[PDB]
């Protein structure tokens, strides 16, 4: 079990850790989060009480180093930082634990929610989508735009999701225009899976990461990326049976976890109606179709 | 974006553009089978591809053989249309290629956009105009060449005959749309108006009769009368 200590909490802030969140008051004696499960990526995220604009946060894996949060009163945010001195870090964490100034990652034993949302998400892949190579953790916020959004403007602060575009030479073989547009199997299996992602695990890892950025920061380009990656599978006649079975499970936990009140902005009516009722895979997402029908029947 | 009443003169400017109409590409007669079920028999079709400025008509004849052993023909028709339009642009020298293609039906946008990905600078547009180009098969000489075709064939016409010698494109296009609108609303009456006087003939190299400026005004009047009547009848007004 690992720890992310905080230097202090000088400003009043809602702190998220994965799917959990806590209100911290201005100068409340709060010194961080303990008992973080090893084995998973995590995201620690922030919404200032005085500006419910700009949710921002840090993707990290505790196996890759010792990380702490410190408020920067010049840039006006909670910054993740790495402590290279192992003994200094253990000594700081032991003091704060002894003084019980830390919240405990509140995992229920039965509860596989975080594993099911992050199954294929790997910190090494996050760092290729979010380029800041001097840090082992990744900063995301509400406003960061995607490489594909920048084409249609600061490249350093962009989300480098794999560009998917159904009306592109990449997606459409010369002389297979109608076939490749109506059945995207070519684009899914040869171009994206074999060509770019190498395997379905990396494809699902990007899909899952795009969803979480959409849900936790209301990142609009992430949402576009999540929908595009779902639609490319649903719109392919030929998908490995294992990918379909795993996609149903992935989407089921995403829909389960979505705040009920955010369905109107985070879910694209056209993509979901097409995927569940019109597409080649209309009959292949039993779990996803049952939770969508019982939880968001208005959308459909 | 969409072409409408507000941006009408753009059709007659010096940017090469083409209208594509796919409404006569896939044509069937519906009949009873011996067992008293219904079946379709495809008949020859055409793509109506028109330069509204010059009147050059690229009539791509669609022979019934293109449908043999194909499924979902109404969907394939849209993609076949896009493939033939794409092949036509690629066949034209660079300085003759259109800067815009305007499709008369929105269902042609994605099929044409996907076939023209090689031409990112050619704008594919819809229109809000209700253009009567479906009535092109009421022009006797176009109908004759489509029905006689034994193979895929491209035939070139000027749908304005020699009008541009005496009138502007704007006026030529308005005459054409009034003639096609008439033919679409009441084919028999429209064709009676056009041929009643046997002293005004159609030249071998023309589609329409050789009317003087005065006789065109009379004809144009008779087509407007035909269209308003049929409208009163349609709508009990």
């Amino acid at each position: 079990m690992n720890t992310v200590p905080f230097t202090s909490a000088p400003i009043e802030v809602t702190i998220g850790i994965d799917q959990y969140s806590f209100n911290v008051k201005e100068n409340q004696p709060f010194h961080g989060i303990k008992d973080i499960p090893i084995g998973h990526v995590h995201v620690i995220h922030f919404q200032h009480a005085d500006n419910s604009s700009m949710r921002y946060g840090y993707w990290f894996d505790c196996r890759m180093g010792n990380f702490y949060i410190q408020y920067d009163p010049k840039d006006g945010l909670y910054k993740m930082m790495e402590e290279r001195d192992g003994a200094k870090f253990e000594n700081i964490v032991h003091n704060f634990k002894e003084r019980q100034m830390m919240v405990s990652y509140p995992k229920i034993d039965e509860d596989d929610t975080w594993y099911n949302l992050t199954e294929f998400v790997q910190m090494d892949k996050i760092r290729k989508i979010v380029r800041k190579d001097e840090n082992q953790f990744s900063y995301v916020d509400s406003s960061m735009t995607t490489v594909q959004e920048n084409e249609l403007s600061d490249p350093a602060h962009s989300l480098n999701y794999t560009v998917i575009n159904f009306k592109s030479r990449e997606a459409i073989r010369p002389g297979h225009e109608m076939e490749d547009f109506l059945d995207k199997s070519y684009y899914l299996n040869t171009v994206m899976l074999q060509g770019i992602f190498k395997n379905s695990s990396n494809y699902f890892g990007e899909l899952q990461f795009a969803f979480l950025n959409a849900m936790f920061f209301g990142n609009y380009g992430s949402s576009l990326q999540w929908h595009a990656m779902i639609e490319l599978i649903c719109s392919s006649a030929t998908v490995p049976k294992h990918m379909l079975d795993k996609l149903d499970e992935i989407l089921y936990y995403q829909i389960k976890t979505l705040p009920e009140q955010y369905s109107d902005i985070l879910l694209n009516e056209r993509v979901w109606n097409i995927c569940l009722y019109s597409s080649f895979q209309k009959n292949s997402l039993h779990n996803t179709e049952k939770i969508m029908e019982n939880k968001y029947p208005e959308l459909l | 974006g969409a072409m409408n009443s507000s941006n009408y003169a753009e059709l007659f400017n010096n940017d090469i553009k083409l209208f594509v109409d796919d409404t006569n590409v896939y044509r069937v007669t519906v009949h009873k089978t011996f067992e008293g079920n219904v079946a379709t028999k495809a008949i020859n079709g055409c793509i109506f591809t028109l330069n509204p400025k010059t009147g050059h008509l690229f009539l791509k004849i669609i022979h019934t053989s293109v449908w043999a052993g194909q499924k979902r023909l109404s969907q394939l028709a849209k993609w076949k249309t896009a493939e033939e339009v794409s092949a036509l642009v690629r066949s034209l020298p660079k300085e003759e290629q259109p800067k815009q293609i305007i499709v008369t039906r929105k269902a042609m946008l994605d099929p044409l956009e996907v076939h023209m990905l090689d031409f990112p600078n050619i704008a594919i547009r819809p229109t809000e105009l209700r253009l009567p180009f479906s009535a092109a098969m009421s022009i006797d000489k176009l109908s004759d060449v489509v029905m006689k075709a034994t193979e895929p064939q491209m035939v070139l016409f000027n749908i304005y005959d020699d009008w541009l010698d005496r009138i502007s494109s704007y006026t030529a296009f308005s005459r054409l749309t009034l003639l096609l609108r008439a033919l679409k609303t009441n084919e028999e009456s429209a064709k009676m108006i056009l041929l009643s006087d046997p002293t005004i003939t159609i030249k071998s190299y023309h589609l329409w009769p050789s009317f003087t400026d005065e006789q065109w005004i009379t004809i144009e009047s008779q087509m407007r009368d035909l269209i308003l009547t049929e409208y009163g009848r349609k709508y009990n007004v």
